[PDB]
RNA sequence: GUUUAUUAAAAACACAGCACUGUGCAAACACGAAAGUGGACGUAUACGGUGUGACGCCUGCCCGGUGCCGGAAGGUUAAUU
């Protein structure tokens, strides 16, 4: 499938590329997200004129992502209380829902898919590192401390 | 009322939690009107053979006088606690109070 | 029924022919699959029972054109 | 418990029964009862799809809590009850808020015993915990394979599974068949083994006892005619064929498992 | 106990018991172009198939043939190219 990219994607190209991808890749990912559109005559022409608009919007969202990553790095310490037994071991877990709800309690809102917990789902109490991304580039970090309820 | 010698070895990554263990087990004995006769925290030391692929262990020696039922609850706690890797419960004839060789030598 | 919603492909009938040319009745089925298509014009997923050929037709023409043709023939989705 | 009957009649000579005097002698708990009517082994086309099913005593159904999702609330065991729908006895239990439920009866449970469910329950028989919190080596029963679905493994009388390992999000279980299976660690199980372990020691003693349980006679294939069964026919007793089902599949060794979807969860097949 | 309604009631069939084998649950299997349904609101002390036929004492040798299970290094081998 001959597709035109509406944003920079992975190792395919930047905004504006007559790229040949597999049909399942175009059909199931790149078109139902706002990342690509097929190479139709109208489509081609449309993009050409909208190229400027896109470039702009493409940036306004990287600046907002950098501002949100700056607010995450300003926050830098979030506390969650949960049930822990003896030896500092959680009977439950600290979910992505709990991390996101604690971040919304600390500041302005952050949804569920933005957290990139590298090891697990925080089965023990103590100081843990959780990554947050709001774009394809920025990878900011949060110290999370779990205390006993 | 019987006299017991307790030795237990904690996994060395849990050695920061061994004052919590000692105060928990001393509270459990003294809630049953028991007496602690000797408390000794030997700390980290090397093992003669590896136990669960570990070369070191934290050692705590207790000498208590307690009922049989709270002593049985103590070894059930020992069995279901993941942090302690080995323990021994021994009957002694009388209460002992004098220092063990591994604090007498230092 | 085993009908592709885009192209109208149906089971048809033919013959198994053996080496000794004995003919028995047989069917040819379409390669049907249920698939969720994203429609950019109404922010929705539309599920169609479509052949793989009709999937290639949707890839060539666009989903909105094909949904306009299905609305023309009736064939609610 | 296991009692031999005196030979006062030829249908009584070989009868061996099991008696449990702690089972409740009265009527069951009515709000947990439900009608279940017999099928005769017949499906919705009215055709026999399982042979040798028909008749027997009519039975009500007891709603048994296989899920055990009333977490954090203790329950005392009110009584032990006979269940006609299964080989295990059940236990009527009463929670602290007033709710009554039926559970499967484990081996060492009696009236007045306390059970609980949840992540912080104690390790004692009759308690239900997710398998992440059950220690490795324990004997458990009523085992979920999907979290929240309800117990499906080791429900029969005297059965249990062993938790032999814990690797990440999965535990390995040794089942009663002897097979080794991965199960998600967030699935629940009940500590202990299922009671009424003497159930396999009973001897029915006569044809009518199996007719009371609702099993019709099995006719051997070699007593049939060749139109009825592949084994049928012959002048006198003949065989001379490899043993097969009535639909012709070989029945003395041929494997019939074909599920490539669950093959990733089978560690070692039974032997 | 069951059977050839209408020339055969028996030593035939069934039976409790025994064994082998399949089956980890969306189970095997069965009815069904399918959806589904029985199995079962059961979960290997369970269910299906097969042979034997209370019980007592027992059940020896042969894996060359046919089947089944397991192996997979080679040899041969389809569509495709
Ligand atoms: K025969
Ligand atoms: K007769
Ligand atoms: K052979
Ligand atoms: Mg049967
Ligand atoms: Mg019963
Ligand atoms: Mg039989
Ligand atoms: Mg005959
Ligand atoms: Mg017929
Ligand atoms: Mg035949
Ligand atoms: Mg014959
Ligand atoms: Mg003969
Ligand atoms: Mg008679
Ligand atoms: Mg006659
Ligand atoms: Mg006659
Ligand atoms: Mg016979
Ligand atoms: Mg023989
Ligand atoms: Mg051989
Ligand atoms: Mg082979």
């Amino acid at each position: 499938m001959q597709v035109i990219l509406l944003d920079k994607v992975a190792n395919l190209g930047s905004l504006g590329d007559q790229v040949n991808v597999k049909a399942g890749y175009a059909r199931n990912f790149l078109v139902p997200q706002g990342k690509a559109v097929p190479a139709t005559k109208k489509n081609i022409e449309f993009f050409e004129a909208r190229r400027a608009e896109l470039e702009a919007k493409l940036a306004e969202v990287l600046a907002a992502a950098n501002a949100r990553a700056e607010k995450i790095n300003a926050l830098e310490t979030v506390t969650i209380a949960s049930k822990a037994g003896d030896e500092g071991k959680l009977f439950g877990s600290i979910g992505t829902r709990d991390i996101a709800d604690a971040v919304t309690a600390a500041g302005v809102e952050v949804a569920k898919s933005e957290v990139r917990l590298p090891n697990g789902v925080l089965r023990t109490t103590g100081e843990h590192e959780v990554s947050f991304q709001v774009h394809s580039e920025v990878f900011a970090k949060v110290i999370v401390n779990v205390v006993a309820e | 009322m019987r006299h017991y010698e307790i030795v237990f070895m904690v996994h060395p990554d849990q050695s920061e939690q061994v004052p919590g263990m000692i105060e928990r087990y001393t509270a459990a004995i003294t809630g049953a009107e028991g007496k602690i006769h000797r408390l000794e925290d030997w700390g980290r030391r090397q093992l003669a053979y590896p136990i669960n692929k570990l070369h070191k262990a934290h050692y705590v020696l207790m000498n208590v006088e307690a009922p049989q039922e709270v002593i049985d609850e103590l070894e059930t706690t020992f069995r279901f606690n993941d942090a302690v890797i080995r323990s021994m419960v021994m009957r002694t004839k009388h209460a002992v109070t004098e220092a063990s060789p591994m604090v007498k030598a230092k | 029924s085993r009908v592709c919603q885009v192209t109208g492909k149906r089971p048809v009938t033919g013959n198994n022919r053996s080496h000794a040319l004995n003919a028995t009745k047989r069917r040819f089925l379409p390669n049907l699959h249920s698939h969720r298509f994203w429609v950019e014009s109404e922010k929705r997923f539309v599920t169609l029972r479509v052949s793989a050929k009709g999937m290639r037709v949707i890839d060539k023409k666009g989903i909105d054109t094909v949904l306009a043709e299905l609305r023309a023939r009736g064939e609610k989705y | 418990a296991v009692v031999k009957c005196k030979p006062t009649s030829p249908g009584r000579r070989h009868v061996v029964k099991v008696v449990n005097p702690e089972l409740h002698k009265g009527k069951p708990f009515a709000p947990l009862l439900e009608k279940n009517s017999k099928s005769g082994g017949r499906n919705n086309n009215g055709r026999i799809t399982t042979r040798h099913i028909g008749g027997g005593h009519k039975q009500a159904y007891r709603i048994v809590d296989f899920k055990r999702n009333k977490d954090g609330i203790p329950a005392v065991v009110e009584r032990l009850e006979y269940d006609p729908n299964r080989s295990a006895n059940i236990a009527l239990v009463l929670y602290k808020d007033g709710e009554r439920r039926y559970i499967l009866a484990p081996k060492g449970l009696k009236a007045g015993d306390q059970i609980q469910s949840g992540v912080d329950a104690a390790i004692k028989p009759g308690n239900t915990l997710p398998m992440r919190n059950i220690p490795v080596g324990s004997t458990v029963h009523n085992v979920e394979m999907k979290p929240g679905k309800g117990g499906q493994l080791a429900r029969s009388a005297g059965t249990y599974v062993q938790i032999v390992a814990r690797d990440g999000a999965y535990v390995t279980l040794r089942l009663r068949s002897g097979e080794m299976r991965k199960v998600e660690a967030d699935c629940r199980a009940t500590l202990g083994e299922v009671g009424n372990a003497e159930h396999m020691l009973r001897v029915l003693g006569k044809a009518g006892a199996a007719r009371w349980r609702g099993v019709r006679p099995t006719v051997r294939g070699t007593a049939m005619n060749p139109v009825d069964h592949p084994h049928g026919g012959g002048e006198g007793r003949n065989f001379g064929k490899h043993p097969v089902t009535p639909w012709g599949v070989q029945t003395k060794g041929k494997k019939t498992r074909s599920n490539k979807r669950t093959d990733k969860f089978i560690v070692r097949r039974r032997s």
